[PDB]
């Protein structure tokens, strides 16, 4: 955004009005989510200091390292990739009320490079990956779609929600996109039955 | 040289040497309508407001005129357009009568309606407030001396916050040749 802004012609009659205010907004919204994440890193440290249990204290301390790195910088592993995702989807709720509550995309595709690398390097097991995804579901289950307008309430009665998680399908090159994570999502749904997430599978002729 | 011009000189003699009054009726009835039509197409709001003015404002025949119609009270008068610069009213109205350049007088009743009913509606809504609000920081320096934009810098001066528009000439011929029943039927 800063580069696009430096590339405007701010001597001409129009860019300063037609384009610069948008790029300023983008610069600001990037600060917003980064500031928000950083305040979590500090909350984790303070919580760690106030926590006697040694194990949870280490957990909270690793959380603080994670929240210091993501989403400001590229995720370095599966756990940072998921917490990045978590910050974006939660800040999307702060941004606005997207219908059905914001959806989560092709989690088995964009998380797979991180998952395969950590598995292979021994920093992560499939049971730990499944636990982290299930942590997502139980906190998503605490965010309830609040409709004030009666029409919305009666068109989505019972706290109707569809925070879709997509698994399977095809790659951008049109081959099957099934991977180990695709199966992991389906296992977890069986093992940990619950109304979250809204697991949706793509089917094709192959 | 007044031979044969008794009528126009009688009109002009009464008003020459007098301080103009502020008439508020156009602004009052304009504002009364506009505050009820927010969110509609602007020229539709505006036409409804002009109809409200046409129905409610005092209509006049200047004593001895052959022509019917004014847009304000007898004597020399001006009228108000708070849609432009209503944010200045609180600062300027008190000083109008003593203004070194172009003084105006305002009757106390008219001023009460102006400052208690009209001006409060237009807070946060005037063209001037909006322009001042959004002007890029790189442009402010040559435009306004102050943060409220009430004082020009007189370097690169904007001129849209003291008038609605450039000069204009409407098509009078079309009005007199067709009438507004036929224009309306179109
Ligand atoms: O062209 S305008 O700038 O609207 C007015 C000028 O003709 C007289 O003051």
């Amino acid at each position: 955004a800063k580069a696009k802004l430096a590339g405007l012609d701010l001597t001409n009659s129009v860019d300063i009005w037609e384009k610069k205010p948008f790029l300023e907004a983008m610069i600001i919204v990037c600060d917003a989510i980064m500031i928000w994440a950083k305040r979590h890193a500090q909350l984790a440290r303070d919580t760690a200091a106030a926590t006697s249990d040694p194990v949870r204290k280490q957990e909270l301390l690793r959380m603080a390292d994670i929240c210091e790195h993501v989403p400001a910088y590229p995720a370095r592993n599966f756990r940072e990739a998921v917490q990045c995702q978590w910050f974006v989807q939660m800040f999307s709720r702060i941004e606005q009320k997207a219908s059905a509550i914001i959806s989560n995309g092709r989690m088995d595709q964009y998380l797979y490079p991180y998952y395969k690398k950590d598995i292979e390097e021994g920093t992560l097991t499939s049971e730990e990956a499944k636990e982290l995804l299930e942590c997502m579901w139980v906190d998503m289950a605490q965010f309830i779609d609040l409709y004030i307008n009666p029409t919305g309430n009666e068109f989505q009665e019972g706290y109707a929600h569809w925070e879709a998680v997509t698994v399977g399908g095809q790659t951008p090159e049109g081959e099957d996109a099934t991977n180990e994570l695709s199966y992991l999502f389906l296992e977890s749904k069986r093992e940990f039955p619950m109304t979250y997430p809204d697991l949706a599978v793509r089917i094709h002729s192959r | 040289n007044r031979q044969g011009r008794e009528r126009v000189y009688k009109i002009l003699d009464r008003i020459q040497f007098t301080v103009p009054h502020v008439d508020i009726e156009r602004a009052r009835y304009f504002t009364e309508s506009m505050r009820q039509t927010e969110g509609e197409l602007l020229t539709l709001r505006w036409a409804k407001a002009l109809k409200n003015v046409a129905e409610k404002m005092t209509v006049y025949i200047t004593p001895d005129q052959l022509l019917a119609g004014r847009v304000g009270q007898l004597g020399r008068y001006g009228i108000l357009y708070p849609e432009i610069d209503g944010d200045f009213y609180i600062e300027v109205m008190k000083d109008l009568p003593n203004r070194e350049k172009s003084p105006f007088q305002i009757d106390p009743a008219a001023a009460a309606i102006l400052m208690e009913e009209i001006a409060p509606y237009w807070e946060g809504k005037t063209y001037h407030e909006h322009l001042n609000k959004v002007l890029p920081a790189e442009i402010r320096g040559v435009t306004y001396h102050d943060e409220r934009g009430l004082k020009s810098k007189f370097v690169v001066s904007e001129t849209s916050s003291y008038r609605s528009a450039l000069q204009w000439v409407p098509d009078y011929e079309k009005a007199m040749k067709r009438g507004f029943i036929d224009i309306q039927n179109e």
